[PDB]
DNA sequence: AAAAAAAAAAAAAAAAAAAAATTTTTTTTTTTTTTTTTTTTTTT
DNA sequence: AAAAAAAAAAAAAAAAAAAAAAATTTTTTTTTTTTTTTTTTTTT
């Protein structure tokens, strides 16, 4: 009838056990509470911690890491049964599971075919984000010969029709219609990141690759945001642009061609179904975060920051002579030009933008220029504000 | 169980398919005998001793022990016969697992169907039903070879289009070759095909049973794979079979009423 | 928006009222009581009497008689309501309404085009009957360009595909696949009938037309009967009936043809949908009865007897002198010839066919031969038997080639099967065949009837069909002697020229010599001249023709025994007959004459409807044979 | 030294060009069969 | 020697085999024209 990915099945079982067992320090199940929060629409994602998973069980973590892409749909199905067995929500809502707090990190250049499929954690700055889109995940098709319906033919990051029409006496691999209403979708956005400055080896241009974002992570990354994509490397099918003939995938049936249909030429290539096997490496992110965690409306910032950071901000705000203190903090190496330190500091804190009854813009931010004789630390002031 | 839908659609549903297949297996194993013998064991023993390829069961025993199947039988006989083929295959393989090479198939025949119709009276109300009838064979052609699981050479590339089952209704027709993707001029591979014996007889009502002012009427009949040459011309024969209309016989041609021929896929022939 | 046929629906209303409110003289709703029986399977028609229609409502009756075709499915649906409301029938079952006792009548010459589509009844002789078939009435189709199912398209006596696919944006008119399970059929038999012999014009071949018998009125007709039919005259489409172009349909759309595709020739005709409209009258028999019914309906037939006819045949059986009474009633015209009267009467009653344990079919019929000088009422006796009995076929000498004499073959014009056309022996089956000029039959067919006489059966295998047709008929033969005149100084086998086995098979032989004796001559002259002067009167058949015919039909099913005393008398009398044989008779005595005598004794017991052959019957049978067999008179 | 003209290279879009493709039905022909006429052969 | 009966011949009609006859647009590719951008070379 069928045969299962036995390791994936047992991993799904142990992973559901992880979801339903793992108590936090308080004792109540934090992932259960987050799953409770998962009831709403526009909440189809649970972010998970590798540290919690590891503390639950070691070998579970080892196999999840080593074959993440093997088990990953099974993990999403595990989450879906986990929520559905005790909650009520639309039956076609697909709950994805992403991961976080993976202890190790890798350079962009450490992308290698040994890393395909298994979970990683990279870090490179964002260059540009593409718009949100609905991607096809698994569609239903109609064979245009016998009008037979084929259910849920999974895609592999390409518009793949089913391998053959489900009718036994029908050989259709060429004429299908997507039942777009019955097909299922997922939010999707590809953002093109590149290797940061520190990880660059000598002499090299940075390595740039097009990471993918899916489900609730469809917008968490933006231009410039040096982020940390904990996904999994993945090869996508590639272009017909390669001139060197490489890696034909062809048929094993040894079928020949009769007189008049000699299997030599384009006819023969299509008959055997010989195709090219080109590839590029793309990254399938599942939960983005900032590289350096930004501080772990005024009330919005007050809530976002923690209690110790909040009280530090409060007390320094109250503290006197903070003008001079911040001057020496922000330029401890430079000497003199104290008034310039003052002015650049005031520009950094900025003013207030103002709009009128007429609506004309009235600028709030300050603009500062430094002129002087050479080697007077102008570029050092600029570098200080930069970092 | 019963519901609003028809008997044929019911038995087509998978749930009752498993139900009645289980019931047929159950009474095949358990309906011991009138006098405690397990007659099915001995019948199967002789069946595999000769490799008869065909078992026969008594409708009285069938209905008496399990009556739902008996009631279903004339209503939608084709489906019940296919399932009982599968179930008999299961039980004969259980008794002799070595039988696997032997024909990969067992037919099942039903005897002593209580309600005999007469060849004068076989109306629209018997189509697609298993009837019992009597007559005399007026003609019986020779044994011919029929396709049963046919393989086709795609003669554009000589791929062996896989073994298509051949129903009696319409000739199988492959759509296209899985390799070269053409609905090409396919043509049968003479060897990999596994054919099946086909014989065509014509029974008619006996003059001893015809009435005063009459002409005896004649019904065709098809014998397949074990019953061929089980009856010669002039033999008084009982015939049990699916009175049948939907194969390709119909007077859709010009100059004709929209009037259909009929046949009888014989399921049991008994000389007398 | 589902336009309604106002008159047809009013007819449905009024006829439903007729069904549910017309009550017999006893006061009960007779058609409610009749609709009770349609709940049974193998029954899907009511038989409503047209006179009842007239009595209840003349307006509805004339409306049906004038618009019978349009109202027929509406009357059928009215019956469907009338029966489904009361009883819980299967929903899919269809129903029909059968009319009878219609006042007017017409002729197959009167069935003109103006009678199309409106009720009409005729009489006819059923020539042949094709097999039963399922016929498609309402088809469900599938369009092979969008896989939409087109539901419930009517068949107008032809395989009709849907005129265009129901999907608006798909103009499929060609590629349709019939979905057989969803369609519904009607049981259907095609029969051929021809003009009755009474209604022929001068110099006219008997016209014949085809009559369609839909469900439940399907096997009622049979070959050779004399049946009244009632129903519509319809028209069934024909094609390629003529080599001259005639009336042709075509769409009224004003399309033209572009260059390179111009709507000319075969492309043009296919594009416009041109099609000849050639039709043919095909009667659509709604109901079928015998044109001369025997009864208003041994134990089953007795139950079918009405009380009056039952007591009539009872006092007939109880009558003594019924012997000579039946002679007179059968042959009031004839004078003298009492031996022929007796033999032919016993022939009509017949013997008891029997069969051995081994399988030898002992003959039961008793064949009679009349041989004599010319103009001695031989052909007259045969004509009397013909005009009297049913299943009394007649033929004369070399007027019947063997194929029509016994059996022929044709292919079913509709299906693949073959119709075995019934010849004279078949149409005379279980009855009488009167063969005239028997001596002048070719060897090729006299041997055929000899086979029929030996085996009571003929098996025809010809032109692609084999069958074993039963023919238990009895032969009454007329045979002219050689030279024209019988010669009493010669044996019978040399007076006539029959084959020796045929002469052996013949049960009774009567010699009719035209001697010149003037008391008899006065008798004959007075008799026939009396008949001619007083045609209508001067007949004193003490029992009417219908009376004795019913008596024959009722008596036939009694099968006498042979008691031990009668058997003793049989054997001793046959011994005496052999002693006579041991002077010499014109045709010698063998064991076949013992067989003849026992069969005639059985037939006399059959005349008196006994269950035992007695010495009275045996004595009379011996007397009959003894007087039949005459001494050859050498000078 | 700054502006600008030119060059090569890269990309989008519209027009033309490329490629893919067996099945069902009808009609002649051959071959027998059957009817009826003609012919021949046997009988008185 | 002529009549009757039978056999063969001539001609029309039917059943199957096998060779002929008929129907028969739409989607993808890709070259060419046009525009655009970054750079180098040249001019003010
Ligand atoms: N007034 C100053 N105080 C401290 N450091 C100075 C001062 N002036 C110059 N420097 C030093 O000179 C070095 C180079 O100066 P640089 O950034 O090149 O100035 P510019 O870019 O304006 O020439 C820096 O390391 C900086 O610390
Ligand atoms: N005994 C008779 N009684 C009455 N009519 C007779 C008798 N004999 C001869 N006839 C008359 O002779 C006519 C012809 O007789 P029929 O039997 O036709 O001669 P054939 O035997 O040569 O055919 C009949 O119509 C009938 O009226
Ligand atoms: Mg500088
Ligand atoms: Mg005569
Ligand atoms: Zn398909
Ligand atoms: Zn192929
Ligand atoms: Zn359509």
């Amino acid at each position: 009838l069928e045969v299962r990915d036995e390791v994936a099945e047992k991993c799904q079982k142990l992973f559901l056990d992880f979801l339903e067992e793992f108590q936090s320090s308080d004792g109540e199940i934090k992932y259960l509470q987050l799953a409770e929060e998962l009831i709403r629409p526009e909440r189809n994602t649970l972010v998970v911690s590798f540290v919690d998973l590891e503390q639950f069980n070691q070998q579970l973590s080892t196999t999840i890491q080593e074959e993440f892409y093997r088990v990953y749909p099974y993990l999403c199905r595990a989450l879906k049964t986990f929520v559905k067995d005790r909650k009520e929500i639309p039956l076609a809502k697909d709950f994805y599971v992403a991961f976080q707090d993976l202890p190790t990190r890798h350079k962009i250049r450490e992308l290698t075919s040994s890393r395909i499929g298994l979970l990683t954690r990279i870090s490179g700055q964002v260059v540009r984000t593409h718009p949100v889109h609905p991607e096809l995940v698994s569609g239903t098709f109609l064979c245009l010969d016998c009008q037979t319906v084929i259910r849920d033919v999974e895609q592999q990051f390409k518009y793949t029709q089913p391998n053959i029409c489900r009718n036994p006496v029908c050989a259709n691999r060429r004429r299908f219609l997507l039942d777009t209403n019955k097909s299922r979708f997922v939010d999707f956005q590809k953002v093109r990141i590149q290797e940061t400055q520190a990880e660059l080896p000598r002499g090299s241009i940075p390595r740039s690759l097009e990471v993918i974002l899916r489900a609730e992570a469809v917008e968490s990354a933006q231009a410039g945001d040096k982020c940390d994509f904990t996904g999994t490397l993945i090869v996508v099918p590639d272009v017909s642009k390669l001139s060197t003939p490489g890696a034909r995938a062809e048929t094993n049936s040894r079928v020949s061609g009769v007189d008049g249909y000699e299997t030599e030429g384009i006819r023969g290539l299509r008959a055997l179904g010989v195709r090219d096997l080109s590839y590029r490496l793309v990254f399938l992110a599942c939960c983005v975060a900032p590289t350096n965690p930004r501080f772990g409306t005024a009330e919005s910032i007050k809530n976002q920051m923690t209690v110790k950071e909040w009280e530090k901000v409060f007390e320094m705000s109250q503290d006197k002579n903070l003008y001079h203190n911040l001057c020496t903090s922000l330029f401890p190496t430079i000497h003199g030009n104290d008034e310039v330190k003052r002015g650049v500091l005031l520009m950094l804190f900025g003013g207030v933008p103002k709009t009128t009854g007429e609506g004309t813009s009235l600028r709030g931010d300050i603009n500062v220029c430094i002129v002087g004789d050479p080697s007077t630390a102008k570029s050092q002031f600029l570098k200080h504000v930069e970092e | 169980d019963l519901k609003g839908h028809s008997v044929r659609e019911w038995v087509s549903m998978a749930g009752p398919r498993l139900e009645i297949h289980h019931r047929f297996k159950n009474f095949l194993r358990t309906h011991v005998d009138s006098h405690g013998h397990n007659v099915f064991k001995e019948r199967i023993s002789d069946m595999c001793k000769e490799n008869r390829e065909s078992l026969v069961v008594n409708y009285e025993d069938l209905a008496a022990r399990e009556h739902v199947l008996a009631y279903f039988l004339p209503e939608a006989p084709a489906e019940l016969l296919q399932i009982f083929d599968e179930a008999a295959l299961e039980v004969v393989l259980a008794m002799y697992p070595k039988y696997d090479r032997i024909t990969n198939h067992i037919h099942v025949r039903i005897s002593h169907l209580p309600l005999v119709e007469e060849l004068r009276s076989l109306r629209q109300l018997h189509l697609n039903q298993l009837i019992r009838t009597s007559g005399v064979v007026t003609s019986c052609t020779g044994v011919l070879p029929q396709l049963s699981m046919v393989k086709y050479n795609c003669n554009k590339c000589n791929f062996v289009l896989g073994p298509f089952c051949q129903s009696q209704n319409q000739e199988v027709k492959p759509g296209s070759c899985p390799e070269c993707q053409s609905a090409g001029p396919f043509e049968v591979n003479m060897e990999e095909t596994i054919y099946q014996n086909y014989q065509r007889i014509r029974i008619q009502e006996s003059p001893g049973k015809v009435a005063a002012g009459r002409l005896p009427r004649s019904k065709d009949a098809i014998l397949l794979a074990d019953l061929v040459d089980s009856c010669k011309p002039g033999d008084e024969i009982e015939l049990t079979g699916i009175y049948h209309n939907n194969y390709d016989g119909s007077l859709n041609t010009a100059n004709g009423f929209p009037v259909f021929a009929t046949v009888i896929l014989a399921n049991h022939v008994a000389k007398k | 928006l589902e336009v309604r046929d106002e008159v047809a629906e009013k007819c449905q209303k009024l006829f439903l009222d007729f069904l549910e409110e017309f009550q017999s003289s006893d006061g009960e709703i007779k058609y409610l009581q009749l609709a009770e029986e349609l709940i049974r399977p193998e029954r899907n028609t009511l038989v409503v009497s047209f006179v009842d229609l007239e009595q209840f409502n003349q307006q509805l009756s004339t409306t049906i008689q004038e618009e019978f075709y349009r109202v027929y499915p509406y009357l059928c649906r009215a019956l469907k309501t009338f029966v489904k409301d009361r009883k819980e029938i299967p929903l899919a079952k269809d129903f029909y309404v059968a009319f009878q006792d219609l006042p007017t009548r017409h002729k197959i010459r009167e069935l003109t085009s103006s009678r199309i589509g409106l009720l009409t009844r005729i009489s006819g002789q059923v020539v042949r009957t094709h097999p039963v078939h399922p016929e498609l009435v309402s088809g469900t189709f599938l369009c092979l360009d969008c896989q939409t199912v087109i539901r419930d398209v009517e068949q107008q006596f032809k395989y009709t595909q849907p005129n265009i696919c129901r999907n608006p944006v798909c103009a499929n008119r060609r590629r349709f696949l019939l979905d057989t399970n969803k369609s519904r059929f009607v049981d259907f038999q095609k029969v051929r009938i021809q003009e009755t012999q009474a209604e022929l014009p001068r110099g006219s071949i008997p016209r014949s037309l085809e009559v369609i018998l839909r469900a439940e009125a399907v096997e009622s007709a049979q070959a050779g009967d004399k049946c009244d039919f009632t129903g519509t005259l319809i028209v069934v489409p024909d094609v390629s009936k003529l080599s001259t172009p005639g009336a042709r349909a075509e769409t009224n759309s004003r399309v033209s043809g572009v260059d390179g595709y111009e709507t000319e020739g075969i492309r043009g005709l296919r594009a416009l949908g041109v099609r000849d409209l050639s039709y043919r009258l095909v009667f659509l028999a709604c109901c079928v009865a015998p044109t001369n019914p025997r009864f208003g309906g041994a134990e089953s037939i007795k139950n079918q007897m009405t009380v009056k006819e039952w007591e009539k045949v009872f006092e007939m059986s109880q009558d003594k002198n019924l012997y000579h009474n039946l002679c007179t009633s059968l042959f009031p015209t004839i004078h003298g010839n009492d031996e022929v009267k007796r033999g032919v009467l016993l022939m009509l009653f017949g013997g008891v066919p029997k069969t051995t344990g081994e399988g030898t079919s002992l003959r039961g019929d008793i064949n009679v031969c009349i041989v004599g000088d010319p103009s001695t009422a031989k052909s007259q006796f045969l004509k009397h038997v013909e005009e009297f009995s049913p299943r009394a076929v007649y033929t004369s000498g070399k007027a019947s080639s063997a194929a029509g004499l016994t059996a022929a073959v044709v292919r079913d014009e509709e299906s693949h099967e073959f119709v075995i056309e019934a010849g004279a022996l078949m149409l005379a089956d279980n009855g009488v065949c009167c063969i005239d000029e028997f001596d002048k039959m070719d060897v090729r067919d006299q041997v055929a009837i000899h086979e029929a006489m030996e085996q009571q059966t003929i098996s025809i295998t010809k032109a692609g069909v084999k069958a074993t047709l039963n023919a238990r008929t009895s032969i009454l033969a007329a045979a002219n002697p050689i030279s024209g005149h019988y010669d009493r100084s010669k044996s019978l086998k040399q007076n006539i020229n029959l084959s020796a086995p045929i002469m052996s098979r013949f049960d009774l032989f009567f010699i009719l010599v035209d001697e010149c004796n003037e008391v008899t001559d006065y008798a004959i002259a007075r008799r026939i001249v009396d008949l001619h002067s007083r045609i209508e009167e001067s007949i004193d058949r003490v029992y009417s023709l219908d009376d004795i015919r019913r008596y024959l039909l009722f008596a036939r099913q009694f099968k006498p025994k042979i008691s031990k005393e009668s058997e003793d008398f049989i054997v001793e009398q046959y011994k005496h007959l052999r002693q006579r044989d041991g002077t010499k008779s014109s045709w010698r005595i063998t064991v076949r004459q013992l067989e003849s005598m026992i069969r005639l004794s059985e037939a006399m017991a059959r005349m008196h409807c006994c269950d035992e052959v007695q010495p009275k019957h045996v004595k009379e049978a011996f007397r009959l044979l003894n007087k039949s067999i005459i001494r050859v008179e050498t000078p």
